[PDB]
DNA sequence: TACATAA
């Protein structure tokens, strides 16, 4: 049924609730609150040397446990119950929230953390770790920390600064807030009465001076240095526009949801002079949390911690014991040796195309997976089942020669080949990591004159009538079609198909469906000329539609 | 919903909020008494406060029926589903108690209009008006009322309303949506309804800080048995609200003792649930607390005592 | 308890092997059994592994272990093959360095009542291991029931 | 065939040009309201026959030669955002110019140099159905790319691809974030990791459609209990709240 | 070995 697979999830949640809402409401003293002062001295500020000992209280709480095993719902709770502001990673862990929030009573738009703290389009091709820094205290304290986090930081960090201060127009400050404030004051009303409201009368104000409870899903897709940051930019956010809960001397609460287990981080950098990219692994902030001992005793982890266990996906007795013996940590027998060996298959019977129709192979490298790509397209050239034709698409990558020109005069190099820079640099140039899976033919380079440019044109292998998924925003445009009658009839009755557009384009939304309306008729005799059908029911169809007409 | 104010200090027993509840929803569909004061809502959360539960619903205006056309078309609206002419509230529209409400907003509206630039320093020679000379006569110059609405109204049509379409979030909702949220069935539609948007936050017992898939749970074991009604709703009816208002207004779950009984069931229920759930849960942290075993032997403890306490037929014989 | 009364009872390797007239003791049915056997093992080994295929043509079964839900027999070329070690099919291995690899046939009962048997290998090579078994590939046997 | 060959309701109804929302309203019912009774009326004629005949409305004049799309101009259709959680089915590319995305491209990009070199030779345009079946023309993919050098950064490249990823084939990192059904894992003996492995095997709800090319337990692997010990002296912590 | 953020 569905009755008593939510008893168990429904009654044990309260106590989350109620410890979150007794932190969320703690109140600091006037002497630890940051003041603008401090983010004021950090933007005039070159090297990140002159950065003194000063901590960003702040409070966590972790919600920890296996894929599948029901953190969704008290996310769900907590966005219904109390006031905060939920928050994803990555896009996709985003998008699944926000369909799981609309789909239980409703929500707002759910952006990723980055967006929220103001993370731009530059900022993503820093270079994370450049100042050394060497912990001073031992035992490290908090300010330690977080002073390390910042210079490990450095570049975003300032760059945040700068733009949120410089964007205030000058010494004028912000009077989004302040303005109803000096109202509240002199018509003598009670304190918060007006200024709540500038969220409602002001529709470009953060998220991040309207609740202090940040909810961040997949907290383990992300760096253990992005744990300050936040925090860092939430009172700059709060410091600048003197929001009410600044004034109440409030501290921001970070709900943590993730799996610390299966879930991991990674840091990447590039070597200039050996143009070289190396990646390595580090602590993501779940392991940053639970592992560190400050940060354990600072944030009371013990009082602070919710694991879900049981999972509603496993249905195996003996896959449910090895996947527990794997999770824990618990040593490993023989009969778990002995288990696994029923899934042994060998090498070539896997890689070949022919075996295994419609599986997913998961590959350690890019090169074994473009390999595959480009077998499975050749196989299926040949050795045609039909309903899908192998074509190619050409893409291409456009450089400048001005800016390579500066990028050679700064980085020495006296030589430096197209090919050879575009090849070393292929895992960047793109904007997602399945551009290196892409079957790809022969690389050919060209330079455009009157422009200044280079261009390196490539051809893409594709399959029709597959399967495929949309990496990217890619804006797109509908223009017909709904494969049978029963689909368009389901979507004609349903008005959610309006509903999931946004709350503009309702209009010309409708006129769009009237045309489809309009040229959806014709072609129903040829329907009616499928072969040896009828010959008077064909005529009493024709009574019927021209009763109808009339 | 329907509530008389309390002037008893002594707490009512259960069995006595029943039978005034009751007493109110007659086998009529029409409230008993001859006066009526009716707070008009819309949903969207309010602010300002601080509660358990954040707030669901928040009030548009307040009208007050006391004349026998205005009572008796209170009446028909209630009981039946006939709309509401907006003549009838206009006439009876209660003018300080619905504009004691839009008085913060309208001074925020008035503010950010004017907050281009306070410069207030031309000097010239009679044009030198104090720094805040200027403020005060501007704030003081704006009726709190009908007069500053409605000439907010007519010159900034269009950020008054993007100002009052986020104050009152998810107010624009079809009857598709109100139907797939709290429905699908007509007990559920009403009594869920009723009692997750109105009643919860008002009562505040300790259902107030439940979602709605708990609420809609709760109501699936309140089994009070039939009715047949003699038609239903349909689709390609759901396109205006005219339709689910008859089909709600005219239901066996909006009057009697069928509705004056929820808000105490979902109450012991509650409670019978968390009395049993909280004694496992000591026992268990208790057992939890010393067990000196080794790690295999005590997730295997773990899993077997959670199976145990909660599995699917003890859940159902429970 | 629990396991047994939500997932059901599960078969024994004893009762799996008599259901093809095999007995795990008395040691003959064993390998008359892996005799049988055979023939779909040197079909699996010539379709994936064409480099290593006169070196099965004729191969003896000899019992290794015998224990209560897992069987593992040696498969000794009936000292007739010239090359006396069975190289390993998983790397290539040095000249010097000859790739002693031991091969087996393991037999389990695994899914639901049906049969596993499985080509296991023991390489004593620097690069592999020694000391340890790798398995190689599973291949379903249960068919005449 | 007979004299009502064309569906004669055609020459007798003239759907003119709509107007304010309410009338936008009332044409999109009545229009709605007949296609629906001629809807209703095939169905009791001829009933799964009907139900499951081909069906294609388009806005304009659309042809499908081989695998390419040719169609006059694309105008008439609302503009949507492609989610990366939704499923698409490649159906073929066209070259038909959509102004609005040739706009965007010029607006959203300073570098005219490129907004133009696209313009002069323009990439096809991807065609895709959604579940539902709904057709749509999605933008390419435009890419900048920016190199910082200590403290000098430089509008390098400038990419141009189509933005889609079939999932037929991928890297185990890559996999932590998904769910599927059918899995064939292939690891590499010298580097692998009890994690990795935890990991590729935990994207399957059943074991019924998992595979690999070597036993994971039986090989020499990486093993790093420090996460798993913590979480273990969690669990024997009465202050910590656990959720079944 | 190896992924995300930008919009
Ligand atoms: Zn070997």
């Amino acid at each position: 049924a569905e009755a008593f697979l939510n008893f168990t999830s429904m009654h044990g949640v309260q106590p989350i609730l109620k410890r979150i809402r007794e932190l969320s409401q703690q109140q600091l003293d006037g002497a630890q609150v940051p003041h603008l002062q401090w983010f004021r001295d950090v933007a005039a500020l070159e090297s990140p040397a002159g950065l003194p000992l000063r901590e960003f209280p702040f409070a966590v709480y972790l919600i920890t446990g296996n894929a599948g095993s029901g953190k969704s719902t008290c996310v769900q709770t907590i966005n219904e119950v109390l006031d905060c502001v939920v928050t994803g990673a990555t896009r996709i862990a985003a998008q699944n929230m926000y369909a799981k929030l609309s789909g239980a009573f409703l929500s707002r738009p759910i952006n990723t953390i980055f967006h929220e703290f103001g993370f731009r389009g530059n900022h993503v091709q820093a270079q994370l770790g450049q100042y050394p820094y060497t912990l001073t205290s031992n035992p490290a304290s908090l300010e330690d920390l977080q002073r390390r986090d910042l210079t490990y930081y450095w570049e975003v960090i300032l760059d945040l600064t700068k733009r949120a201060l410089a964007a205030s127009g000058g010494e004028e400050l912000r009077n989004e807030f302040r303005a109803l404030a000096a109202l509240e004051r002199t018509l003598g009303l009670a304190e918060g009465a007006l200024t709540r409201l500038a969220p409602a009368t002001h529709g470009a104000l953060p998220a991040f001076t309207r609740s202090n409870v940040i909810v961040i899903d997949e907290a383990g897709l992300l760096g253990r240095h992005l744990l300050t940051a936040v925090v860092y930019c939430w009172w700059m956010i709060n410091a600048l526009y003197h929001t009410p809960q600044y004034a109440a001397r409030l501290r921001p609460v970070l709900v943590c949801v993730g799996s610390p287990t299966q879930t991991a981080s990674l840091e990447s950098t590039f070597e200039h002079q050996k143009l070289r990219c190396s990646v390595r692994q580090s602590e993501n902030v779940l392991t940053y949390l639970i592992c560190n001992r400050t940060l354990r005793e600072y944030a009371r982890l013990s009082y602070s911690w919710a694991i879900f266990i049981n999972n509603k996906r496993c249905v195996e007795h003996e896959f449910g014991n090895l996947m527990k013996v794997l999770e824990y940590g618990l040593p490993i027998t023989e009969e778990h040796m002995q288990f696994v060996d029923r899934f042994v298959v060998p090498e070539n019977y896997i890689t070949n195309p022919a075996n295994l129709p419609g599986w997913t192979r998961l590959f350690s490298s890019h090169k074994e997976v473009s390999a595959y790509m480009a077998k499975l397209h050749a196989y299926l050239k040949v050795t045609r089942e039909g309903e899908f034709v192998v074509f190619t698409l050409p893409v291409l990558t456009f450089v400048s020669v001005k800016e390579f020109d500066e990028y050679r005069r700064l980085t020495h190099q006296p030589g430096l080949t197209i090919e050879k820079w575009l090849t070393a640099n292929a895992s960047r140039i793109t904007n997602y990591s399945q551009s290196q899976d892409q079957d790809a033919g022969h690389m050919r380079c060209e330079v455009h004159s009157k422009q200044q440019l280079v261009v390196a044109r490539n051809d893409v292998t594709y399959v029709l009538n597959s399967q495929i998924a949309v990496t990217a925003r890619l804006r797109k445009l509908v223009f017909g079609f709904s494969g049978t009658f029963r689909a368009f009839e389901a979507v004609l009755r349903d008005d959610s198909f309006v509903k999931t557009q946004g709350e503009t384009s309702v209009e010309f939304a409708y006129r769009f469906l009237s045309r489809l309306i309009f040229s959806g008729l014709i072609s129903f005799y040829n329907f009616l000329q499928r072969p040896g059908l009828d010959a008077t029911q064909r005529t009493l169809a024709y009574a019927r539609m021209g009763e109808l007409t009339a | 919903d329907a509530y008389t104010h309390d002037g008893r200090a002594d707490g009512p027993t259960e069995q006595d909020r029943f039978e005034e509840s009751r007493a109110l929803y007659q086998a009529s569909g029409g409230l008993n008494g001859d006066s009526f004061r009716v707070t008009f809502c819309l949903l969207g959360t309010e602010v300002g406060g601080t509660h358990q539960a954040r707030g669901r619903t928040r009030p548009m205006f307040v009208c007050r029926f006391e004349r026998a056309d205005d009572v008796a078309a209170l009446q028909d609206a209630l009981a039946h589903g006939t709309p509401l002419q907006p003549d009838h509230i206009a006439a009876t529209l209660d003018a300080e108690a619905t504009f004691a409400l839009h008085a913060n907003m309208i001074l925020a509206l008035t503010v950010a209009i004017n907050n281009a630039s306070p410069r207030t320093g031309r000097d010239a020679a009679a044009a030198q008006y104090d720094q805040g000379a200027s403020l005060r006569s501007l704030v003081g110059r704006t009726s709190l009322g009908q007069r500053g609405l409605t000439t907010l109204y007519v010159h900034h049509e269009v950020r008054v309303l993007a100002a009052y379409r986020r104050a009152y979030y998810g107010s624009a909702q079809s009857p598709f949506w109100f139907l797939s949220k709290f429905g699908p069935d007509e007990k559920s539609l009403v009594l869920t309804t009723r009692y997750y948007l109105l009643q919860a936050q008002r009562l505040g017992g300790a259902g107030a800080t439940y979602d709605l898939q708990a609420i809609k749970d709760i109501c699936a074991t309140y089994a009070i048995p039939h009715a047949p009604r003699p038609d239903t709703v349909s689709a390609a009816s759901l396109t205006s609200f005219a339709a689910i208002t008859r089909f709600c207004c005219t239901s066996q779950y909006a009057r009697g003792a069928a509705a004056a009984g929820f808000p105490l069931y979902v109450e012991r229920r509650i409670a019978a649930d968390v009395r049993e759930t909280s004694a496992l849960e000591k026992f268990i942290t208790h057992d939890r607390s010393c067990l000196r075993v080794s790690d295999r032997e005590f997730i295997t403890y773990i899993y077997l005592a959670h199976f145990e306490c909660f599995s699917p037929p003890r859940l159902a014989t429970h | 308890r629990n396991a047994l009364e939500h997932f059901g009872r599960r078969e024994t390797l004893t009762e799996v092997l008599g259901r093809y007239n095999v007995q795990p003791d008395a040691g003959g049915t064993v390998e008359g059994f892996a005799s049988e056997l055979l023939g779909r093992i040197v079909a699996c080994i010539e379709t994936h592994f064409p480099e290593h295929a006169g070196e099965y043509q004729a191969v003896s079964v000899r019992r290794a272990v015998s224990k209560d839900d897992w069987v593992l027999l040696q498969l000794v070329p009936v000292r007739g093959t010239l090359q006396q070690s069975l190289s390993c099919l998983r790397f290539k291995h040095g000249r010097a360095s000859r790739a002693t690899a031991r091969t087996f046939v393991a037999l389990s009962v695994g899914a639901n009542n049906r049969l596993c048997v499985s080509l296991c290998q023991q390489c004593f090579a620097a690069k592999c291991d020694s000391n340890r078994l790798h398995t190689l590939f599973t291949i379903d046997a249960g068919t005449p029931c | 065939l007979d004299e009502q060959q064309l569906d004669v309701f055609y020459c007798h109804y003239t759907p003119g040009e709509p107007e304010t929302t309410a009338a936008v309203h009332t044409q999109f019912a009545l229009l709605k309201r007949a296609f629906l009774g001629r809807f209703r009326i095939l169905q009791e004629l001829f009933g799964e026959a009907f139900e499951v005949a081909p069906f294609s409305t388009y806005v304009d004049n659309v042809i499908f030669r081989g695998c390419e799309m040719l169609t006059g101009s694309p105008r008439g259709g609302l503009m949507s955002v492609a989610l990366q959680t939704d499923n698409y089915t490649l159906m073929g590319y066209t070259y038909a110019r959509v102004f609005a995305f040739a706009d965007e491209l010029r607006r959203r990009h300073a570098t005219a140099n490129v907004a133009e070199l696209l313009e002069e030779a323009p990439l096809p345009y991807v065609v895709l159905r959604d579940q539902h079946g709904f057709m749509s023309v999605v933008n390419t993919n435009i890419s900048e790319f920016v190199e910082s050098i200590d403290s000098t950064e430089l509008a390098m490249a400038i990419n141009a691809d189509y933005g889609i990823s079939s999932k037929l084939a991928m890297t185990i990192t890559r996999s932590q974030g998904l769910s599927l059904d059918k899995v064939a894992i292939c690891f590499t003996p010298g580097n692998l990791r009890l994690n990795s492995a935890y990991v590729a095997m935990s994207r399957t709800t059943s074991s019924e459609f998992l595979r690999m090319n070597l036993n994971p337990l039986r090989e020499r692997h990486e093993r790093d209990d420090v996460i798993s010990e913590h979480i273990l002296s969690a669990l024997r912590d009465p202050n910590v709240v656990i959720v079944y």
